[PDB]
């Protein structure tokens, strides 16, 4: 989960399309390789505000804590025994 | 007392250990088995589990936990899950084959001791683990079940105490690790004998979900006897913390290989020549002594001359006691041979689970495979003394320790043996 | 030695198995051992009495263990795969145990594998082309202070040299059924020499039962 302890900004993917020579991915796009990096949500807010770039922002999805229980596996009465372990 | 040993015919619990009296009922009630067994249900759970704390029985598969103390994590009140004893009667223990003789020769002792320690837990039923390969002994086992049954010993109204207790046999299919309890337990439960990560403690969740005391047959069979003799009798046995009688199993390069009842501190020597008849060749022949069955480290001659017997003389000997199942290791034997068939045995028998037993005693096989034939080089000792130590205390289970510790003696005892095994390799083969 | 089937014509999820009804009986006295909602607990001995039936293990008495006990068939194949006993090929009508672990090489079982081998001209792992025996290296079926032992089927052959287990393969070879125990002067486990132990009578109902019982 380490790739996902960061704000990052990127851009909308424009047109890539096929060099005539080689069937390269030829790009028009200076910005589609610009990814940045931010500590929280409110300082990629700031640089996007200052740099009259219209953005979107999606909230983070952290994982709800699940209830994990190794004897649960070997339950008297509930479906929740493992057939085989 | 400090001399142990020499232990009396009137002293013994397993009397017909040798199958030269009768087995069935009118035979074990000729020698005081389901004698007053009606006034020990009485008395209620907590003067039994008194009577085997009293005792200072351990635990007699071979770790040697506190057998009162251990049954005593049922004594709690129900939560609705019925509550079982199961009598772990696998005995794959090479070397050992006590549990064999008590099952033959005493099956209605086991089968009071089951009543007995059920009684003391509040278990429902009995489920007695049997090997497989024991057919002949579990036949007998069902045998003196059913005369139980038809005596009204065990069944509704077990021996007239208004407490109903019955008593299943179920047969294994050949796995060692279905000796192990949680393993055991799966293996009742119709699946391949894995053993469970521990918590859940069977006292929480054991067979079926259900709160379950895991058992060895001897720990399980001389209840009776302590409950009956009184917990002071069997305390006075052995040193202290090793209280009472032990069954041992000598077996190897001995005269007489044989099972024999023995007081607990008893010196190995005296065990060896008193009731095997003595090492073959003589006991300058003695080379190496595993004291307690193949998961035991060997001791060689210069530590079993003065050794005893019980728990923590061979865990201060760097051993364990085990299963009390001597293999007896004379100077005519390759001693790399034998425990790298022992290392063998242990990767046949490694339910493939968890990652250091699964591929570690594979790894300890080959390694071992090169030092029977030399075919290493000594750097190789040590690098091996540290794979058992990855594998010994990582495992799930104590095969992983059961596994890494004959590798780990055999190194600590005999290491300038495997290094001339390697250079007399190297200056043959090159 | 493989942990995977393939479907051959003698053995398919089409070859004919199915229990008789005295096992059927059987069967339901097993499952009647275990708690309500625990029938899959039955399945390692109701499949050991298919290899009864049978002497082995097809994928049709897998399968109908599977179906018999409601547990899918992978549960099944998993237990069949997991124990040593499961034969899943068929073998020999005897099918000889040879325990080589270190308590019985300590007392030469070698010696009496390589007499099983030379007496049937067959080696470990093979089958004599009669289909009566099966010859298997297997670990401590424990009887080791009997050492050296085998198994034939049911039967513990123990305290063994070479001539009693070619003794024991004749009599295998003339249809009888020999005795299941030490081949050499004791009867069980004692030692040989005469007992050092339990030479007195045993004591009986009473002796030293303590006071307040
Ligand atoms: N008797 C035989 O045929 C064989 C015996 N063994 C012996 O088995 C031993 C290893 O077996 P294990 O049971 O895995 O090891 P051991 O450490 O766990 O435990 C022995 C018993 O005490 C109980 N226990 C231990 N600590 C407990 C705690 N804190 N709370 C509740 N219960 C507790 C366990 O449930 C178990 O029943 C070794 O000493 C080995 O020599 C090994 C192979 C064969
Ligand atoms: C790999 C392995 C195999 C075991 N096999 C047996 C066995 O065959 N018989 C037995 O009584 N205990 C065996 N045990 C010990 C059990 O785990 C358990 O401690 C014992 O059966 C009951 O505990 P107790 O000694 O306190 O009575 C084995 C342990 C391990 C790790
Ligand atoms: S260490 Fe070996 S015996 Fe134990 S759970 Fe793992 S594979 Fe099984
Ligand atoms: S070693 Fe062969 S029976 Fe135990």
């Amino acid at each position: 989960v380490n790739n996902t302890k960061k704000w990052k900004m990127e851009f909308d993917t424009r047109e890539r399309w096929e060099n005539p020579l080689m069937g390269w991915a030829s790009t028009a796009d200076p910005l589609s390789n610009l990814v940045l990096t931010f500590s929280t949500k409110e300082d990629a807010i700031a640089f996007a505000e200052k740099n009259g770039w219209s953005y979107d922002v999606e909230e983070r999805k952290v994982p709800k804590p699940k209830s994990k229980s190794y004897g649960a596996n070997f339950s008297w009465n509930k479906r929740t025994r493992v057939s085989t372990k | 007392k400090t001399s142990f040993g020499s232990l009396k015919d009137e002293d013994r619990i397993f009397t017909n250990l040798y199958g030269r009296h009768d087995w069935r009922l009118k035979g074990a009630q000729s020698r005081g088995d389901w004698y007053k067994t009606k006034e020990i249900l009485l008395k209620g759970p907590d003067w039994i589990l008194g009577e085997v704390k009293t005792s200072g029985l351990r635990g007699r598969g071979g770790a040697g936990f506190p057998t009162g103390l251990k049954w005593s994590f049922m004594n709690k009140p129900s939560d609705g899950r019925p509550k079982y004893l199961v009598v772990n009667a696998d005995e794959g223990e090479p070397g050992t084959c006590k549990d064999r003789e008590i099952i033959r020769h005493d099956p209605h002792k086991l089968v009071e001791g089951c009543l007995v320690g059920g009684r003391a837990m509040g278990a429902r039923a009995a489920y007695i683990y049997i090997r497989g390969e024991f057919y002949n002994e579990a036949s007998n086992l069902q045998v003196a079940i059913r005369e139980a049954y038809e005596a009204g010993l065990i069944g509704k109204n077990a021996c007239g105490s208004g407490y109903d207790f019955d008593v299943f046999v179920v047969r294994g299919a050949g796995a060692y690790i279905c000796g192990e309890e949680t393993a055991l337990i799966e293996s009742i439960e119709g699946k391949q004998g894995k053993p469970r990560l521990k918590p859940p403690f069977p006292a929480d969740v054991g067979v079926f979900g259900c709160p379950t005391t895991v058992a060895n047959v001897e720990t399980v069979a001389v209840s009776p006897t302590i409950c009956r003799r009184g917990g002071a009798w069997f305390a006075s046995f052995g040193r202290e913390r090793n209280s009472g009688t032990k069954l041992f199993n000598i077996s190897g390069h001995v005269n007489n290989p044989c099972t024999v009842e023995e007081e607990m501190s008893v010196p190995l020597k005296e065990l060896i020549e008193k009731h095997a008849g003595g090492v073959t060749g003589g006991w300058d022949n003695l080379l190496a002594v595993i004291p307690g069955g193949s998961s035991t480290p060997l001791i060689p001659k210069s530590v079993c001359e003065t050794v005893l017997m019980d728990f923590d003389a061979l865990i201060q000997a760097q051993t364990g006691l085990g299963t009390a199942a001597v293999i007896v290791m004379d100077r005519s034997t390759d001693i790399v041979k034998a425990i790298a068939r022992l290392i063998e045995f242990y990767k046949h028998e490694s339910c493939g689970q968890c990652t250091p037993c699964r591929e570690g005693v594979d790894w300890m096989n080959k390694v071992m495979a090169r030092f029977v034939r030399g075919d290493a080089r000594p750097a190789e000792i040590d690098s091996l003394w540290e794979i058992s130590k990855q594998i010994e205390g990582h495992t799930i289970c104590a095969l992983g320790d059961g596994a890494a510790w004959p590798v780990q003696g055999l190194i600590r005892h005999f290491r300038p043996e495997l290094e001339e095994r390697m250079q007399r390799f190297a200056q043959q083969h090159q | 030695a493989l942990f995977v089937h393939r479907d051959t014509p003698k053995n398919n999820p089409e070859t004919p198995f199915d229990f008789t009804p005295e096992n059927y009986k059987r069967i339901e006295a097993i499952v009647k051992n275990y708690p309500e909602g625990h029938k899959a607990a039955a399945v390692l001995p109701v499949l050991d009495l298919a290899q009864r039936q049978n002497g082995w293990l097809p994928i049709s008495a897998m399968n109908k263990v599977a179906e018999i006990l409601q547990v899918p068939p992978m549960r099944v194949y998993e237990v069949a795969t997991f124990y040593t006993m499961y034969n899943r090929k068929p073998v020999g009508k005897y099918h000889i145990q040879v325990c080589t672990t270190t308590p019985c090489m300590l007392r030469n079982s070698d010696s009496i594998l390589e007499a099983i081998q030379k007496k049937l001209g067959i080696k470990v792992g093979e089958t004599t082309p009669d289909k009566l025996f099966t010859l298997i290296e297997v670990e401590c079926l424990g009887a080791c202070v009997n050492a050296p032992m085998v198994q034939i089927n049911d039967n513990y052959y123990e305290d063994l040299t070479p001539k009693d287990i070619e003794e024991i393969i004749d009599e295998l070879k003339a249809g009888k059924i020999p005795k299941p125990g030490p081949r050499s002067g004791r009867f069980s486990c004692e030692p040989a020499g005469g007992l050092t132990s339990l030479t007195e009578p045993p004591k009986g109902p009473g002796f030293g039962v303590q006071a307040g019982l």
